[PDB]
C-alpha cells in the first residue's frame, strides 16, 4: 500500500505517491467546460473553453470542480485506482469545518478510498523542514498565510490571511510593463508574464536604494526572449513586482506587508511562545521563491521585531513543494497509520471524525 | 501486539501522558476489548464517575483490578506494561489538556441538562437574595429572569458582590487561605479554546470558539502549601474560586428565605450546578475549585445546618464527556508520538 498525497492549491495541484521527494503530477488547478477538461488539458484550449477555479483564496467553493480536479488527479494524472491507496490531503489554514466534512464525505463516499487523511498546509510545511513548533509564511497563488504552529497545531488566534499571493504580483507585473510600451492583455501574454516574474523577479533587500540604482544606471536590467522572437528589457519591475508583498499599498491594497502580518501573528500569540516562533519561521509556497525575499524578510523583522530577539527565516530551496514533500513525510510513517481515518472509523462515526482525528 | 493493542501502547508512551490520559485511553482499550461483557457497562459507569469526582486513584485502582482479572484476554506482558505505567504517571495542574477539554464538554452538558426544564421561578429568588445582599453601590438590571441566558447573567453579576459579602465566608474559611493564584496582572491574550482549555492546547474543528481575549493566571510559586500544589489533578484556570464564596452568601440569603420549601436542597444543587457549568464553560474556574469551595469544612457545615446535601454538580450520564476525551487523548498521544519520529526521520533524512 502506497499512501497518495495530493496538495490542492489555487494554482497548482501537487500529487504523487508518499516516500517520493517531489510531486509527481504537478498541474494547474483550473477545470474548463465547453464533458470536462482538466489542468493542462483545459490551459491548451482557452479559447474553446470557459475556466473555472475551484480553489480560491486557497479554501475549496466549487466542489463539483474540485470531484473532478481530484478524480483526474487519480485516473487521468497518477493512474492509480483510489480504492487500493490511504490518500492524505491537505486543507487551509482557518478552513470551515464543513469544508473538512465535505471533503472527507466526498473521498470516501465518491473515491471509496480505505484510508484518508486532512492536514493544514502550513502545518506540512513546518513538518517538511523537521519542525512542529514554528511560525510559516504559506505564500502561494490565491492567497498569503501566517501561521503560528504549537506542537503541530495551528493556532486560529494568530493565523492571519492576505489575499496577496503570486497571481496579484502577475497581474502587477502586467500593469507596470504595459506602462512601459509592453502589450500584455491576452492569456498568453499572462502566461508569459508569469514566466518572467518566475525567472527574472527578485525582492529587492532595500526598495528605494534599488529604486535609485534603477534609475540611475542600467545593471539591474535583464533581457527576456517572448515566444515570437520579440526581446524585451525589464529594469525595475525586477524588484517592484515582488515589493508588493511587503508594499501592498502599490496594487491598492491597504494591508499590511507580509513582515508586518508575521510580525501580528506573532504579537497575537502567547509571550511564551514568541521565541520559538521568532526563531523558526519557515517560508512556504510558491510566491516565497523570490531571490532575496528570506534576507529581506529577515532584515523587516528584526527592524519590527525586538532587539535582544533572534530572527532566522527558513527558506529550503524545494520551498514551493514543501507542502507535499511534508505530506510525503507524514504519509510514509509508521506512527502515521493508525491516523488514518479509515473507512470503518467513517463509517461508524461519520463525517464529522475528520475534527476528532485531524486535528 | 494487534492495532489496537499497537495503538494503546504508543499512546501510553507520550511523555506528557498524565492521570487523566491514562485512566481514559486505558478505560477506552478496555471498552474496545471486554466491552462485549455483562458486567463491563457497570466499570464504564464507575470509573466514569470516579473520573468525574478526580478520584484517579480509584479509578486506575479498578482498571488494574480488571485488566488483571481479564489478564488471559488482553495478555500478561501488556497488563505488566499497564501496571508498571499506571504507578509512573502524574498530574501538573498548569496542563491538563484532557481533563480541561472534558471539564469543559462536562459544563456543556450541565447546560444542556438544565436548559431542559428549566424553572425560572428558582433564579427569580435567587435574583430576589442577590437584590438583600448586594452592597447599595452595585447595581442590577435584572428585575425579573425568565429564561436561561437571564438567569447566567445573574449568575456571572454576582461577581460585583465580590470583596464585600462574602469576606467573613473568606475569613472562616480554611482552604481558601490556601489560594496561590498569583495576583500579578499579566494582561489577557488572545485565544480560541472554549472554557478553561488552554490558548496553545489542541482542539477540535467543530470545538473552537470565536478568537476571545482571556486573562493570563498565573500560580504563585512561592506560597506554602498552596492550592493548586496540594491538589495538582485540577487543571489552574484560577485558583480556588473565590466569587463562590459570594455564591454561598448569595445561598445562605436564599435558604434563609426558603426554610419551608421541600424542595430548597434540589434548588440549591440546581443553582450550585449553573454556576458550575458558567465559571467552567468561561474559564473563570474549574470543577474542582468551585466544588472544593462547596466541600470546605464550614461552608459544609451552613449548608448541612439548612438540611441541604450538596451533589457538586454530580451527574451520572458523562458518556459522550468521557468518550470525547478519550478521542482527545488518543490524538494527543498519537500525535505526539508522530511529532518524535517525523523529527526523527528529518533529522536523520537530512
Ligand atoms: N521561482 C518563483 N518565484 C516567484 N513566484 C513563483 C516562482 N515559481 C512559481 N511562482 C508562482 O507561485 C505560484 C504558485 O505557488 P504555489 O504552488 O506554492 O501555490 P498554490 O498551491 O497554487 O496556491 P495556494 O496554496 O496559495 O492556493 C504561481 O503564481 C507561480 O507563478
Ligand atoms: N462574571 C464574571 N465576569 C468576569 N470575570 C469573572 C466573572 N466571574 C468570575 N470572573 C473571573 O474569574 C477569575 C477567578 O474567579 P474567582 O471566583 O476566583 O474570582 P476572584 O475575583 O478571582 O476571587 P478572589 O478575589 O477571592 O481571588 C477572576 O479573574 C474573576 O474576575
Ligand atoms: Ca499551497
Ligand atoms: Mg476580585
Amino acid at each position: 500500500t502506497t499512501a497518495l498525497v495530493c496538495d490542492n492549491g489555487s494554482g497548482l495541484v501537487k500529487a504523487g505517491f508518499a516516500g517520493d521527494d517531489a510531486p509527481r503530477a504537478v498541474f494547474p488547478s483550473i477545470v474548463g467546460r465547453p464533458d470536462s477538461y482538466v489542468g493542462d488539458e483545459a490551459q491548451s484550449k482557452r479559447g474553446i473553453l470557459t475556466l473555472k477555479y475551484p480553489i480560491e483564496h486557497g479554501i475549496i467553493t466549487n466542489w463539483d470542480d474540485m470531484e473532478k480536479i481530484w478524480h483526474h488527479t487519480f485516473y487521468n494524472e497518477l493512474r492509480v485506482a483510489p480504492e487500493e491507496h490511504p490518500t492524505l490531503l491537505t486543507e487551509a489554514p482557518l478552513n470551515p469545518k464543513a469544508n473538512r466534512e465535505k471533503m472527507t464525505q466526498i473521498m470516501f463516499e465518491t473515491f471509496n478510498v480505505p484510508a484518508m487523511y486532512v492536514a493544514i498546509q502550513a502545518v506540512l510545511s513546518l513538518y517538511a523542514s523537521g519542525r512542529t513548533t514554528g511560525i510559516v509564511l504559506d505564500s502561494g497563488d490565491g492567497v498569503t498565510h501566517n501561521v503560528p504552529i504549537y506542537e503541530g497545531y495551528a493556532l486560529p488566534h494568530a493565523i492571519m490571511r492576505l489575499d496577496l499571493a503570486g497571481r496579484d504580483l502577475t497581474d502587477y507585473l502586467m500593469k507596470i510593463l504595459t506602462e512601459r510600451g509592453y502589450s500584455f492583455v491576452t492569456t498568453a501574454e499572462r502566461e508569459i508574464v508569469r514566466d518572467i516574474k518566475e525567472k527574472l523577479c527578485y525582492v529587492a533587500l532595500d526598495f528605494e536604494n534599488e529604486m535609485a540604482t534603477a534609475a540611475s544606471s542600467s545593471s539591474l536590467e535583464k533581457s527576456y526572449e517572448l515566444p515570437d522572437g520579440q526581446v524585451i528589457t525589464i529594469g525595475n519591475e525586477r524588484f517592484r513586482c515582488p515589493e508588493t508583498l511587503f508594499q501592498p499599498s502599490f496594487i491598492g491594497m491597504e494591508s499590511a506587508g507580509i513582515h508586518e502580518t508575521t510580525y501580528n501573528s506573532i504579537m497575537k500569540c502567547d509571550i511564551d511562545i514568541r521565541k520559538d516562533l521568532y526563531a523558526n519561521n519557515v517560508m512556504s509556497g510558491g510566491t516565497t521563491m523570490y531571490p532575496g525575499i528570506a534576507d529581506r524578510m529577515q532584515k523587516e523583522i528584526t527592524a519590527l521585531a525586538p532587539s535582544t530577539m533572534k530572527i532566522k527565516i527558513i527558506a529550503p530551496p524545494e520551498r514551493k513543494y514543501s507542502v507535499w514533500i511534508g505530506g510525503s513525510i507524514l504519509a510514509s510513517l509508521s506512527t502515521f497509520q493508525q491516523m488514518w481515518i479509515t473507512k470503518q472509523e467513517y463509517d461508524e462515526a461519520g463525517p464529522s471524525i475528520v475534527h476528532r482525528k485531524c486535528f | 501486539y494487534t492495532k489496537i493493542e499497537s495503538s494503546l501502547l504508543l499512546a501510553l508512551d507520550y511523555p506528557k501522558l498524565d492521570e487523566s490520559d491514562f485512566i481514559l485511553l486505558l478505560t477506552k482499550f478496555l471498552e474496545k476489548k471486554l466491552g462485549n461483557n455483562d458486567n463491563y457497562p457497570t466499570f464504564s459507569k464507575q470509573i466514569q464517575k470516579y473520573y468525574l469526582e478526580q478520584e484517579y486513584k480509584k479509578a486506575i485502582e479498578n482498571i488494574l483490578r480488571l485488566c488483571q482479572e481479564n489478564e488471559t484476554l488482553l495478555g500478561t506482558n501488556l497488563v505488566q506494561r499497564l501496571i508498571t505505567k499506571s504507578s509512573q504517571v502524574t498530574s501538573n495542574p498548569k496542563d491538563n489538556e484532557s481533563r480541561r477539554f472534558y471539564e469543559v464538554l462536562y459544563a456543556e452538558h450541565l447546560e444542556s441538562i438544565l436548559r431542559k426544564d428549566f424553572d425560572c421561578s428558582i433564579f427569580d429568588e435567587l435574583n430576589e437574595a442577590y437584590n438583600e445582599v448586594r452592597p447599595e453601590y452595585t447595581v442590577n438590571d435584572l428585575t425579573k429572569i425568565n429564561t436561561f441566558e437571564e438567569a447566567r447573567k445573574l449568575i456571572l453579576a454576582f461577581v460585583m458582590l465580590n470583596d464585600n459579602v462574602e469576606l467573613g465566608l473568606k475569613a472562616q474559611s480554611a482552604i481558601y487561605q490556601k489560594k496561590d493564584r498569583s495576583r500579578e496582572e499579566l494582561g489577557q491574550v488572545l485565544t480560541a479554546n472554549p472554557g478553561i482549555m488552554k490558548p496553545n492546547s489542541p482542539n477540535f474543528a467543530d470545538n473552537t470558539v470565536p478568537i476571545k481575549k482571556i486573562d493570563k493566571i498565573a500560580i504563585d510559586e512561592k506560597k506554602a502549601g498552596g492550592y493548586s500544589k496540594t491538589n495538582p489533578q485540577v487543571p489552574f484556570v484560577a485558583s480556588l474560586s473565590g466569587t463562590t464564596y459570594s455564591l454561598v452568601v448569595v445561598l445562605q440569603k436564599y435558604m434563609d428565605k426558603h426554610k419551608t420549601d421541600p424542595n430548597l436542597e434540589k434548588k440549591i444543587n440546581n443553582i450550585v450546578m449553573l454556576w458550575t457549568s458558567a465559571y467552567i464553560k468561561d474559564g473563570y474556574a474549574s470543577y474542582k475549585e468551585v466544588i472544593d469551595i462547596f466541600k470546605d469544612a464550614h461552608i459544609q457545615s451552613i449548608f448541612a445546618r439548612a438540611n441541604i446535601k450538596l451533589d457538586y454538580a454530580i451527574i451520572d450520564d458523562t458518556d459522550h464527556e468521557f468518550h470525547r476525551a478519550q478521542e482527545y487523548t488518543q490524538g494527543i498521544a498519537t500525535k505526539a508520538m508522530m511529532h518524535q519520529e517525523l523529527v526523527q526521520k528529518v533529522q536523520e533524512k537530512s
